[PDB]
Parts: C-alpha cells; structure tokens; sequence
C-alpha cells in the first residue's frame, strides 16, 4: 500500500529526483489537513456498529435478500454480509486516513468481483449498502471531512460496479 | 542426520478450547538437527516451556556424516 | 404467514440451495492425533494426513513406502507435524509436486498442501521463491511447516487440511480454484505474480489537499507577517517576472 | 512511512486503529514540517556533500582507487559518488517519510547480492556513508543533526 | 452434498414452506427402501475387488489398450485405470445409498470429461468399463436394488459421455 | 538412467553436478559400447531365452500351469510367455540406460496391483525371471553376465 | 525430465519394440560426445559469476534499465534479474549435459512468459542477456562443445520470445 | 563418499540399493588405487603447490597484501597460507573419498559467514585456490589432472 | 551415518592431519574388499523374502509366541515383526555395504531396547531371529562375504542384548 | 436452437436408435401440452406492452435508478431498458412455445453478462425486473401454464445472476 507522503515519495524516486517545490507544496497540503482525518477516523471507529446497522436496515433487510431463498438469508449469510460491510468501512476508515485509495486497489478491489459472481452475491445490493453507510458516515463525521470520507466510498463502489 | 528428542509443554493463553486437546500441549518427539533451531524459537515465542532436550542420534564430536 | 414468505416465488427451487460457499467448506472431517488415540482411530488419521499431502490421487498408490515413519508416529516418537514435515522430504512428493514443474509453481503446490491456501501477496511470492531457488525443496518445506500460520492453525497434532480464506482479497477464489483441480487437470500456476495496481487518482485532487493548496497559495503570495514593516513593504512578490 | 507502518499493523490485526496510533500520528504530522525542513536543507548541499565524502572514503580507504580496487579510474570513481549521492537521495527520503521503508525498497533489499556481483567492498561503501553523514551533520543544527544521523547510521546498519 | 431427506429440506426451504404432504410422501418413499440400499451396499464393498476384476476382463484387457500405444499399457497405467474403476464403483455405491447424485455431481464428475481430455484417456472405453460395472453389480445384487444401483451408474455414464 | 538421476538430485539441491556424479557419468559413457553389445547380444536372442525360461518355469512350477493356476491353457502360457518378452526388452532396455528409471516407470510401479487383480502369482512370475537371468548368463561372458544378472536381479527384488 | 536415452528408450517403448540398429546408431551418437559436455559442464560451473557478469555487463547495465524508471533499477529488483540469470545458467547447463531441451521446457520455460508479462519485466532485455551469456559460454568451452551449449541457449531465447 | 551418498538415498527412499549405485561403487572401488596414489602425490608436494598458490595470488591481487587489505603484513599472509594448506587437504580428502560429502562439512558451509565476518575477499580466496588447481595439475599426468581439477573446481564453484 | 573412508577421513580430520601410510592402510583394506560387499548385498536383496520366512521358521513360528499370550499372536503383531525384520536385514545390508557400525547404530539401536522393554517385545526372541537371519544370509553368500556379513549382525544381537 | 421434439429426436439420433416406447411418451407428453402454450403465448403477445408497464413501475424506476446518475436515466437509456425486458419476454414466450430453455441459453444468456459489466448495467436491477415480469405474466395466463411460464423466467434469472 501507500499514502500520500509514499505516493510523491515513489513518483520523484521513479525519476531520479530531489523533492522541489511541487513536491514540498503537496507534502505541506497533505500535512495542513492532518488533525481533520484523524478526528473523522476516530469518530467512525467509534460509531462503527452502528453505521452497520443503519445501513443494513436502510438498503438490505425487510426484503427478498433476507426473505427465503435470498442471498442474505439464514444467519450463516446474514453474519457474513454484515461482516462484509465492516470490512468496508474500515478499509474506507484507512483510506482516508492515508489520503490515497491504493490500500483499496490492493487490499479490497482486487477479485472481490470475481468472487462475488463466484458466491452469486448480489453486487448491486452491495453497492447499495456501501451508499448507505456512505451517507451515514458523511454525516456523522461533519462538514470537516464529508467529501474526503465520501470519495473513498464512491471509489469502493465505482470498482465494484 | 542427526535427531533431537525433545520434550516441552505448551498452554493455551485464548479460547481454552474443548476436545480433549492432550497431545497439543504436552509432547515429546523428535525433530532433526536442521529444524530444531527453527522450532526452538517458535515453542519459547509461543509463551511454551522446553522441559527437555536430548541429542539422540548424533555424535557430540562430528566432523563428518553430519550433514547427510 | 404472508411476512415470512419469499416474494418473487422461487420457480425453480435448489437453484439457490447451492448459492453461497460450497458444501464442502463445512462437509468434510478434522483429524486430530490427541482424540486419534487407539489403532481404528490412527489409521483413519493416518490415511488422512497422505491425502492432504499429495493431493488425494497418487495417495491411493501408497502401499508400505513410509512405514518407519508410520511406526513412529504410532509409538508416539514423533507428532502429527513431524510426520507431515518428513512426508513432504520423502522422494515420492519431490518426483510428483516438484521434478515436473516450474519453481514458481513448486511454492504454489507447496502451500497449498501444507498450509491449506494459496500464496497471499507478492511479498510472500518473494519470501518463499527466493528461498526455494537458493536451497531447494528441504529448505522451502522446513519453512512452511515451522512459520507462524501453521503454529497458531495446526499446532503439534493436527492434519493441515484445506482453508477457505477470507482475507486476503482473492485469497478464497484463488484458493478455490486450487481446490477443485484434480491432479494433472490443469497445470497453470493460477497466481503467477501480483501485478502493480497504479494510481488512478492524483493524490493533489483531492478535497481536503486541494483545499489546503489555494490556501498555501494566498498566504506566501498575498499577505505580509510579523518582520518589520518598512521591510515588508519593500518587498516584490514576483521573483523573475 | 509513519502512517503506512501503523495502517499495515492495525490491518494485520484486523481492527480500527487504537488511540496510541492515532496519537503517533498526530505526534508525525507535528513533526513533518520541521522533516521536510531538514530534507530541503540537505537537498541544497547535496553536490558538495557528496564530493566531501567521497574525499574521506578515499582518504580513508585508498584500496578502493588502487589498481586492485573497484573504483579505480575516473568513471569507476564517477560510479562510486553517483552511489553516494543515491543514498543521499535516499537518506532525505526517509527523513521526509519519517519512516526507513522507502528506503529499504529502494535501496537495502538485495544491496548485498548487488555488491557481491560487482565485488565492490561493502564496507567501503559503509565508511562513505559514514562520511556523507559527517557532512550532513556539519550543515545541521544539533536536533536536527542528530534527527538525520538517525536515518544515517540505519544506513550503515543495513548495509552490513 | 445432499441425500434424499436433506435434498427435500433444502428444496422446501428455499421455498419457506413446512414440510407438507408431498414431502411427507417423498420422504416415505425414500424410507420405505432404507434397508435394500444397506444390503446392496454391504454385498458390493464384499465383492468390491471381484467386480472390478470381470468389468476389465469384458471390456478392457486382452484389446489394444493393454497393448503398446493403448492408453492403459504399463504398469503405470493399468494400476490408474482399475483405481479410477474403483473410485467409480465407490462413488456408485454413495450415490445409491444417499438417493442422490448430488454426491456424483460434486466429487467425481467436475471437471473429470476436460482432465481426461488433457491425458488422453478414452472417454468411450470408461464409459464401456462402467456399464461393465453395471452389469456385474446388478447380477450380484438381485432384484431387490439392481434398478437403483444401475440408475446412477447410467448417471456417471451418461455425465462422462 | 544415471544422468536423469544425477541431474535429479542436483537440481533439487539446487546446485551444479558433484565431482562424483560427473566421475560416474564419465564411467556411464565409458561403459556405453559394451551395455550396447550386451543388448544387441540379448535382443538377437530374445526368443529362445523365453522359451527357455518358460521351459524351467514350468518344471520348477507345473502348478501355474494346472488348472488352478493363472496360466492354465495355451493361451494363457501365451500371455505369460508375452509378459516374459516384455519383462526381456525391460531389461534391455535398463541395461542400455544404466539405470532402473524407465523399467521402474514402465513395468514395477502398479504391478503388484495389476497382478492382484489378474490374481496372478507374483513369485511364479519371478521364478521366471530368474530362469531368464539363468538362460541370459549362459549366452554371455562373466563381466557382461554379471551386469546383466545385477538388473536380473533389480526385477526380482522389485517383484517381492 | 528426459535425456537422448531416456527419450529414445520411451520413442521405442511406445511401439513395444525392441531397441534396434537405428536406436543404437542415435545413442552411439550421444555417447561420442559424453566426456566434451562433462568438461564444458564443469567450466561452466567454474566461471558461473564470472559469466553472469559479462553478460549482464554486456547486455543489462549501463543503460535505461538500471537507471530509475527501468525494470532492473533498485537493488532488489537487480537481485531478481541477476537470480534470474543464475538460473538460466543453470538449467542451460542441465540441459546440455542431458542432451535434450526436455528440462529446458518443462522446468523453466514453462508460464514464464506469462509471468514476465503480468510482471512487467522486459523480454527483448532478457533474451539479450541470454545471448550474452550463450557468447561467454561459447568463448570459454572452446570449439568442442561451443554449439552443443549455444543450442539450448538458443533454446531458451527461441522458446522465451 | 560415493558410498555415503548412494547409501543415504536408498535409506531415504527405504529400498535396497539400485543397479546404479551398485555400478558406480564398483566403479569407485576400482578407481580407489588411482585416487590414493593421486592423493598422496599432492600430500607429498603440499608446501610447493602452497608456495606457488601464494605467489600466483599475490601477483594476480597485490591489493590484498597492500595496508587496505586483508592479507597485509606477514602473520596475515601466514594465515592466509595456512588457509590454503587447510583447503588442499580437503582437496585430498575429497579425491580419497570420491565426492564432496567431507568437503562441504567441513569447509564450504558457513564459509561466506567465515570470510563476511573475518572481511576476507571471497574472490581472492578464490583466484588463491585457482592458482592451487594449476601448481597441482602442473605435477600430475593427464587424466589425474582432471581428476583433481574436479575438486579444485567445486572448490571454486563452493566460493561464489 | 559414517563408512570406514569417512570414518578414517574425520578421525584425521580431528587432527588436522594429512592423509598418511597408516591411514593409505586402512583404505586399501576396505578397497581390496569392494566387490564382495557388492555381491553379497546383491544377494541378500534378491533373497530378502526367503531370509526372512527362513529365520522365522526357524527362530518364532510353532512356538508359544505365535500362540494366544504369545507377542507373536494375531496379523498385527506379526506383521511387526516381520516388518521389523525386514528393517534388521535391510540396515544390516547398508552397515556391510558402507564397512562399519554407525547406520545401525544411528537408524535402529537408538532407543529399540527401551521401546521394546515398554511395548512387552521379547529381545530373547529377536535376538534368536536375528541370528537365524544371520545363518541364512552366511549361507547364501558364500565364503568371500559369510563372516564379513555376520559381523554386523553380532552387532545387532548385541546392541538389543 | 430446438424444442422438445427436436431435442428427443437429436438425443436418439446420437445413439442411432429409432424411437422407443419411452421416445414415443415424451412426444406424446408434449403434444398434449399443445394448446395450453399456444393460448399462453397468445395471451402474453396481447399484453406485452402492459406487462412491460407494470413491471417497470413495480421494479425499477421511481427511484435512483431513473434519478440522475443512475443507469436508466436519460431517456437514450430508459429506451434501452424497456428494450431489453421487451426482449427477454419475447424469448421467453419462444421458449415457453418450444418447451425448452436452449433458446434462452443461444439466444439470450450468451455473452449477456459480461455484455452488463461491460456497459455497466446493474444485473440485480435486472433480475428483478425479469421476476417482476414473471408476477405479472403468471397473473395474466392462468392457473393452466403458470407454472410453465414461471419456469423459463426463472431460468433467465438464475442465468443472469
Ligand atoms: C452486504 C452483504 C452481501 C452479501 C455477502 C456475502 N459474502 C459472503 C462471503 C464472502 N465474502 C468475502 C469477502 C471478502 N474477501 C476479502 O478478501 C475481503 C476483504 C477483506 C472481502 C470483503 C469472501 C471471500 C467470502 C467467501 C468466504 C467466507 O464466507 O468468508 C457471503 C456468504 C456466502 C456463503 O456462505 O456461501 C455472503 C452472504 N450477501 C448479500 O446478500 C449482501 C448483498
Ligand atoms: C563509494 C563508491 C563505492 C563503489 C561503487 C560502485 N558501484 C558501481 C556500479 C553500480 N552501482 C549501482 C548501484 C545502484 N543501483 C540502484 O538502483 C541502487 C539503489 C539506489 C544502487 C545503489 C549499479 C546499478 C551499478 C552498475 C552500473 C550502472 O549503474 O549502470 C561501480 C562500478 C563497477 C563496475 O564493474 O563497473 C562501482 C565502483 N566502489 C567503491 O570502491 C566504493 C565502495
Ligand atoms: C479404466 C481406466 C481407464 C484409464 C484411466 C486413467 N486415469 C489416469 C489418471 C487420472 N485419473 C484421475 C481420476 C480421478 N481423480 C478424481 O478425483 C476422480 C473422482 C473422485 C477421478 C475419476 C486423475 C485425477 C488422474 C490423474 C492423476 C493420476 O494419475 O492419478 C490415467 C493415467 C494417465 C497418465 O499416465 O498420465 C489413466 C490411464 N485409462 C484407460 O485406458 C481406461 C479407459
Ligand atoms: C421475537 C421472539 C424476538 C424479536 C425478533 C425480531 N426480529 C427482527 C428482525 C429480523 N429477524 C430476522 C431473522 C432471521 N433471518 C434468518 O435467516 C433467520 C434464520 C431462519 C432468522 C431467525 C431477520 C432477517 C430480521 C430482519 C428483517 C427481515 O427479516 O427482513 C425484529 C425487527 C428488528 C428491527 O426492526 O430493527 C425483531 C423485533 N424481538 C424480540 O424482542 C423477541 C424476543
Ligand atoms: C507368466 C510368466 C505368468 C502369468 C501371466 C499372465 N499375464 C496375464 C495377463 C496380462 N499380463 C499383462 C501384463 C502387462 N501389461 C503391461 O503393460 C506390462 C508391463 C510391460 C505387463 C507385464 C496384461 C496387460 C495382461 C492382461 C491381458 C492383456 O495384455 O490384454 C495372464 C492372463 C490372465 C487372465 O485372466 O486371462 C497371465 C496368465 N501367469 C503365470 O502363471 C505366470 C507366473
Ligand atoms: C533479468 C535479466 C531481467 C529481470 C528480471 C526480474 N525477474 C523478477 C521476478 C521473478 N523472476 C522469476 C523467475 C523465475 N521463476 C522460475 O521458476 C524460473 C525458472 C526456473 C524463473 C526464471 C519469478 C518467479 C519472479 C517473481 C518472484 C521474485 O521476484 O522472485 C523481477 C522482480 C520484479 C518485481 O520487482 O516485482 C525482475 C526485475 N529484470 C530485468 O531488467 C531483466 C530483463
Ligand atoms: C519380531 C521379530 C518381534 C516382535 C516385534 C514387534 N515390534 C512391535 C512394534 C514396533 N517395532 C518398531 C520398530 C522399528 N521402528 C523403526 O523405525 C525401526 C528401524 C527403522 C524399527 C526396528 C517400533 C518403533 C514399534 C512400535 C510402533 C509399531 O507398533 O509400529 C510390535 C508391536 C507391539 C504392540 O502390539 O504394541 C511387535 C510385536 N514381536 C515378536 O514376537 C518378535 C520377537
Ligand atoms: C408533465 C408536464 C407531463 C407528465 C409527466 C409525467 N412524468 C412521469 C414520470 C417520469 N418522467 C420521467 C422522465 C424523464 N427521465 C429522464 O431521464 C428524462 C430526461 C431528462 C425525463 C424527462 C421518468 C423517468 C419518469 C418515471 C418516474 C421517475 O422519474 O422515477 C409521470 C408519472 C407517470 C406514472 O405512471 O407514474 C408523469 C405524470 N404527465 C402529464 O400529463 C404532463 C403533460
């Protein structure tokens, strides 16, 4: 994986070069905004199952996907999907907290579709509950750090769609 | 080609755990002379005590034949 | 009655009895050598631990082979690890799993047998590659069977057995599709190496950093500070222009 | 870097970050302006502390521009302060990061199997990084002086 | 894998329903002949070795096969092709004691036509060695379960071919 | 044969040839032309070393060839006289490679399972190897007898 | 693995023939020839990094490759190209002491392509290296076994690209 | 020894010994009277072949006898004689033995650790051993020669 | 495990002294005794299954121990100790091939009195065996090899006496 | 693409056979069938158009689906949807005609859905509609091809998903 600081890191030792103004100006932008991320990190931690379960009841449940036959149905799936959309939201939570979304090319993206078209699970109605919460997180963490929290969820749900 | 017998005694510090689980915690065996090093460092960073050790099948002077 | 029925009535029923993990995760035996206790019981271990090894087919060719480890095991000299480890030293795994090959799909076929996955990342490929090549099969098997996984999966007497992961990403579809190979069915190497995954989005569009830039930008360019006035107002803003 | 290395140890675990990473992470954000203060400030003089270093090691190490040493002749002595001058590179990297593992990717891992195929003295090219670090300390306040030796003798650590 | 009485569970649960005449029937039918499928089970792990032995002999062995060029000549290979008739035989005997080639589907006929299209084995010469099989197993049993022993012995023949 | 073994167990080493397995290659290439005459002189007299055979495997065995026995009839003690001319070229074909690789691949590897399920006795079917090693030694000198005796002697062994 | 004997042996054993005067002719050919590949074989584990040096010298360094932004750059991944050609060294030389390219195809050139694509890494600068170290070796065997080792070189060049 | 190796093989694959195995100890018993005359031929001319080496070494790598070197001054340049007194009776060790079994456990495992932790170029001791391999093939016939150019080579492939 | 030429070669080894006439000695012993070690081996491999049922008739069977109360009793303990005898053959063939003790020593005496003198396994009994072996092997091998085959036998019996 | 009648036919015609007593009743059991699914068919060409209608408002739009951004706004692609229900009911009702679901698998579910990912299509939302369809068009039919009806629809669902 890699954040920002790592990002220009890598992108000046691709080519050889010192760090120069361009490169000092983005480390300084990354720097200014680092109490923000950190606060909205710890206020998604601590507001984490209920995220979950607002999302849940708002896109998910009291439908087919928990009714007979549905993919959610049983508590053997019931337990796996919602384990599902806390694995999202704390990789959501490291993103933001990096500042890049290469932890969820490499650690959360990469054959998570494939898998889903191999279990039969329904990628739509998990792109559903990935919005859910994106609109519960945005807004509990403020008017701070909504659109940086936000880009992480619509970038999750842009590659699994 | 040389063989450490080795006794040593592992508890279980998470989950408890509940069948029977004898052989998981108390043992002896042998382990060769190669992967007794590597083993020793997993049983004492598994929080296990290594009650014995004997050396077995090789010889203390050596010089030859160790290696096969 | 009517809030517990299915909606959209499943026309076609077991079309979704089979959706979701295979049967197979929960449908198979753990074999244990602390309740293997008394010669029924060890033998059914016994059979177990070369078909975890060896992958089930040429499993069923083994007559008397290992015997003097067998005779160990039972005696109790050696645990269920030990015998797994020697299993994989013996010349009958080296001729089947190895001599015919490549060294990247050795390590594959080596963790697939002994710890019940694929390879996680391309920095455990690295990891486990690079010590095969340097010193061979003995070294890359003594490696599997004493790291850390196996230690907290399988302790001292437990048959290794496949895994269904979770994590890492494309760790259950690639250990899956290792899974439901027979021997000799298909010899790709099904992770050859992780390829770079890039970066989409510039780190400098970003809502927060981009916000912080023109900030940066006003303060050096517009505003003065706290030096003395009659050098603040002596100064040029533009540097070559 | 600092947030990398948290994030990865909180992901191994499988859990949200604890409030002791967090405040690690306030703790090098604080500092990350006086760590790109320092990086720039190398980065002016990298040109003369690279020629001073290679200088010492030649002083120190004259084996190295003898007949039977690696850097003899003028290009083997430009490969040897194009080397010098990577690690600085390398060593302002870490500083600004304020963490060793752009360093160890870029140029740690396999140094050993690259030295040993060019038959180039490892050591020699320790005692030039020890120099490149006399130089860089020279030009530094002692805070930072010693903030950068850090990274310096990490260096020579690994490269040994 | 799924048996008589676990297939009708999970077929009226993915519907929602309780279990009700139809099933009740289903369930009686397969009950009904419990024991004939326990002593065509036992007679055929008895006469395991013996079946095998007359199913190469009629349909097999003394042909070109065995010869050089056959698919089965050396050793080697002829002691792979009576294992492959003996896990057929075995994987009959689940399916007829189970009431249900769920079991066949699962463990022996995935993938099982393209891997002996990448060694060469001849799918016609495993399909005649089956109905081999077949034949000798529904002289040894009787009448009581040569029909249900056969049905999925056609199974496996008719999923390699 | 010796060089498949000897690059074999290096390769799985993960090292170049030893001095002794390239001592023992040499020798290999050495003794080729009179593995090479040995074979010729085996395979010209390949069918009267079968009869022979035969001959004494029915003396010392007449039981095989009562009607308890696998080879009753005349096509039966055909298809053991074609087992026997398999179990010959086997050999001259190991005494070629100077080693056991192919006859172990070919011909012992599943045998004493396809002997069991012919239900054919495995130690007749050695008896008869050895009255073929009988018969081969009395058409050949001492050295060459006794190196085609040792892969004889390999069959029997593995036979057992 | 196969070697010309072995390979012959198995090309008559398929036909269930006894080894006749053609077969005695090829492995004849093959055991003229025995000692040459021992003593170029030894050489060449004698001169193994020095080999490796020049070719790389001559092919690889002191270009884009080993520069930033080339495939070889950094220390780790120059490590990877030099074990890399280690182990083409190594199994050209297996494979000219067997007599056969069976090795070279069925231990090395297998999915390597496949690899190196998914990789990223360079297959002209490899076959580059490959030539060169196919020059060096021919340089020090002298004119006995220069051709016998530059065909399985050639080999792996042909079979790579 | 051959016969260690061949015996360790059979016992790990739990078999008898093969006809290969057998034929390569004959082989090995035969050529025994050759290896021990060889043996001590360089037994008898061990301080030459030491001299020699040294010179050879030297000249070739003044660098190692220079003051940044390893071998500089004249106890250093003893013990880098005595080394290679060491490394010739291993040399003679193996001829007598038949393969590299002695060799490896006494002198080339932990030799890179040897000479790492001792700062000794591996290459130098290398070229030195090289330079042993020609004095002693310059006292020995033809196919003796060869037969101790083997192990001087394995000696040198060992150190790389 | 060591041979008489290991054995000799660590024992100077252990002075760091050169190979002299008293060692020259030593190997040309073993050397002048090559091919009978060969031979017999060679023997004592063909008629490994005839020693073993010879011994046995001899040693065990029709006695008190293949009785019931007898360790001999029932398939499985005689398949032990036919297994075990085995095991003394095949080892007593690799301590004569090699020219000393140590394998059998190292492979089989460590740890057989007490695992036996545990498990109730009569020594006096596989003592008797063990020589019986002997007398066979003696026999077969002829003269060249009878007395240099028995040593290592008496080794046996005294290790486990 | 075939039907019942076809199918038989091609499933004797592999085996040369001619048609048999039970070939006879499978044609027999289609041929009664025959009027049933020409009413069918005729009352689902009649109300195509409100089918589509009904099951558009019950399943897909008045939602984020037809809000901005979402994948059927716009009427280019409102227009394409409707489409594409028009289409999977036409192929249902051949499929219902023909008695067989090899027109849906050649004509309908090749390359369908990778033809979604590749257009970014949400195959859920698709599933849904197709159900939605089958409500309306199992209430349209009556009680005597329902079930037939359900079962091709079911077929396109579970091939999609
Ligand atoms: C909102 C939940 C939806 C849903 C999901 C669902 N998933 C599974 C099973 C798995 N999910 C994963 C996921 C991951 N693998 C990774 O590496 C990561 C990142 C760490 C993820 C997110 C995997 C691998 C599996 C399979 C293995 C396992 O079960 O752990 C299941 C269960 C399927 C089954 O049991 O067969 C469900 C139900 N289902 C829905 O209906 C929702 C839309
Ligand atoms: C103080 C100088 C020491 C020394 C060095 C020396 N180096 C070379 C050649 C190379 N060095 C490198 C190094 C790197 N590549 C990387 O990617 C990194 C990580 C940032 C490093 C450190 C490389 C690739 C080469 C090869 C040439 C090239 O770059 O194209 C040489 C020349 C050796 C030769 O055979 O020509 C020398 C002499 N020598 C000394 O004496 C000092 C200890
Ligand atoms: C009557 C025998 C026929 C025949 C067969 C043949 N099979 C192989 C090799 C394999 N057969 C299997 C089969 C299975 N694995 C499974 O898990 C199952 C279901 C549970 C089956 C049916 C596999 C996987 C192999 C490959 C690995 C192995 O060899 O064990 C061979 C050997 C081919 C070769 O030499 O490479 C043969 C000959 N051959 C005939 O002529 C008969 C028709
Ligand atoms: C009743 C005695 C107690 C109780 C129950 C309660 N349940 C819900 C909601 C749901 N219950 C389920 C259950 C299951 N899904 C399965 O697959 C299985 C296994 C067969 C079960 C048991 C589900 C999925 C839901 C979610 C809604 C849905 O089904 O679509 C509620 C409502 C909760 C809410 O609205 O937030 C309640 C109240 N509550 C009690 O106090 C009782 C002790
Ligand atoms: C002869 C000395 C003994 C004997 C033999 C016997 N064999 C058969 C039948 C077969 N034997 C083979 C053998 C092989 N196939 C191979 O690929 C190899 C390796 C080269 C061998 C050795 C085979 C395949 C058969 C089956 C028939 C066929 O070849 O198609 C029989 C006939 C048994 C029967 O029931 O018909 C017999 C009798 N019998 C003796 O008594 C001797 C000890
Ligand atoms: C060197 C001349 C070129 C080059 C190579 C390069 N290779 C890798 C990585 C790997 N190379 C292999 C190779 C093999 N596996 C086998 O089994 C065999 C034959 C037996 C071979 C040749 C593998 C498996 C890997 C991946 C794992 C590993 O890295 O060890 C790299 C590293 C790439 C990276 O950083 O991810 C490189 C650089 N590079 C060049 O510039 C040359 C053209
Ligand atoms: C046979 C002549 C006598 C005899 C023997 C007997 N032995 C056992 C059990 C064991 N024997 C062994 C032996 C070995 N293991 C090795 O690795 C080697 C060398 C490679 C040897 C020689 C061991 C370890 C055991 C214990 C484990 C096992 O049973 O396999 C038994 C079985 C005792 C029991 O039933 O518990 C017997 C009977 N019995 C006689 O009557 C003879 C005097
Ligand atoms: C208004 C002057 C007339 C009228 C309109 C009417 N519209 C609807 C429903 C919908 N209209 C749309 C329209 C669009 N989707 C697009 O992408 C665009 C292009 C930008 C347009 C114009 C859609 C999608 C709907 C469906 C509902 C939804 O938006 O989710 C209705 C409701 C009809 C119903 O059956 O519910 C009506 C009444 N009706 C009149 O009589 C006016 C003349």
């Amino acid at each position: 994986m890699q954040d920002a600081i790592t990002a220009v890191i890598n992108n000046y030792d691709v080519q050889g070069k010192y760090l120069d103004g361009a490169a000092l100006d983005k480390l300084k932008a990354y720097f200014t905004t680092g109490a923000v991320r950190v606060r909205a990190a710890a206020v998604i931690s601590s507001n984490a199952t209920t995220i979950i379960k607002e999302a849940a009841a708002k896109a998910l449940i009291y439908s087919d996907l928990t009714r007979p036959g549905g993919n959610m149905y049983t508590t053997r799936r019931y337990a796996a999907c919602i384990r599902d959309m806390d694995y999202f939201l704390r990789y959501a939570t490291y993103a933001m907290l990096a500042g890049d979304p290469s932890i969820l090319d490499e650690r959360v993206l990469n054959g998570l579709k494939e898998t889903y078209n191999s279990l039969g699970v329904p990628i739509a109605a998990t792109v559903g509950g990935i919005q859910a919460m994106k609109e519960v997180v945005g807004g509990l963490v403020g008017p701070d750090a909504a659109k940086e929290a936000s880009i992480y969820f619509d970038y999750l749900s842009s590659g699994l769609s | 080609s040389r063989y450490f017998k080795v006794t040593a005694c592992i508890p279980s510090l998470k989950r408890v755990r509940t069948g029977r689980e004898l052989q998981n915690t108390f043992f002896t065996k042998l382990v060769p002379y190669e992967n007794w090093f590597t083993e020793q460092q997993r049983i004492q960073k598994a929080g296990g005590k290594v009650l014995s050790v004997k050396l077995f099948t090789g010889v203390q002077g050596a010089n030859t034949g160790v290696g096969a | 009655q009517e809030l517990g029925t299915p909606i959209n009535e499943r026309s076609i029923p077991e079309m979704y009895v089979n959706q979701g993990v295979p049967a197979l995760k929960r449908q198979r035996k753990v074999f244990k050598q602390s309740q293997a206790t008394d010669r029924e019981s060890f033998d059914a271990l016994v059979t177990a631990a070369y078909v975890q090894v060896f992958d089930k087919d040429i499993a069923s060719y083994i007559r008397s082979e290992f015997s003097a480890l067998e005779s160990r095991l039972r005696n109790r000299e050696t645990s269920v690890k030990e015998f797994v480890r020697l299993l994989g030293f013996s010349a009958l795994y080296r001729k089947q799993f190895h001599d015919r090959y490549p060294n990247t799909k050795v390590v594959e076929f080596a963790f697939k047998h002994f710890l019940g996955r694929a390879v996680k990342n391309q920095a455990e490929l690295i990891k486990y590659h690079g010590l095969l090549g340097r010193k061979g099969i003995k070294a890359l098997i003594g490696a599997l069977v004493d790291g850390e996984e196996y230690g907290r999966l399988y302790g001292e007497d437990t048959v290794p057995s496949w895994q269904f992961p979770t994590l890492p990403a494309a760790n259950y579809p690639n250990s899956v599709e290792l899974y439901n190979r027979f021997t000799r069915q298909d010899d790709s190497l099904v992770v050859p190496s992780f390829k770079p995954i890039r970066s989409k989005m510039d780190i400098a569009s970003m809502p927060l950093v981009q916000a912080a830039l023109k900030e940066q930008q006003a303060t050096k360019t517009a505003l003065d500070m706290s030096r003395p006035m009659f050098l603040e107002l002596g100064r040029s803003f533009k540097g070559a222009d | 870097s600092v947030l990398t290395k948290a994030i990865v140890n909180a992901d191994a675990e499988a859990r949200y970050l604890s409030p002791g990473e967090l405040d690690r992470i306030k703790s090098f954000v604080a500092s990350g302006e006086r760590r790109l203060r320092i990086a720039q400030t190398l980065t002016e003089a990298r040109e003369r502390i690279v020629k001073q270093a290679g200088d010492q090691l030649f002083q120190i190490r004259p084996d190295v521009v003898s007949p039977g040493g690696n850097a003899y002749g003028e290009k083997m002595t430009a490969l040897c302060l194009r080397d010098l001058d990577y690690y600085l590179r390398l060593v302002t990297y870490g500083i600004v990061a304020g963490d060793v593992t752009p360093i160890e990717e870029i140029g740690i891992i396999g140094v050993k199997e690259m030295y040993n195929s060019l038959q180039t003295p490892i050591p020699a090219v320790a005692e030039g990084v020890r120099a490149m670090k006399n130089v860089a300390t020279s030009l530094l306040s002692g805070d930072d002086a010693a903030e950068a030796g850090f990274y310096f003798d990490y260096l020579v650590g690994a490269m040994q």
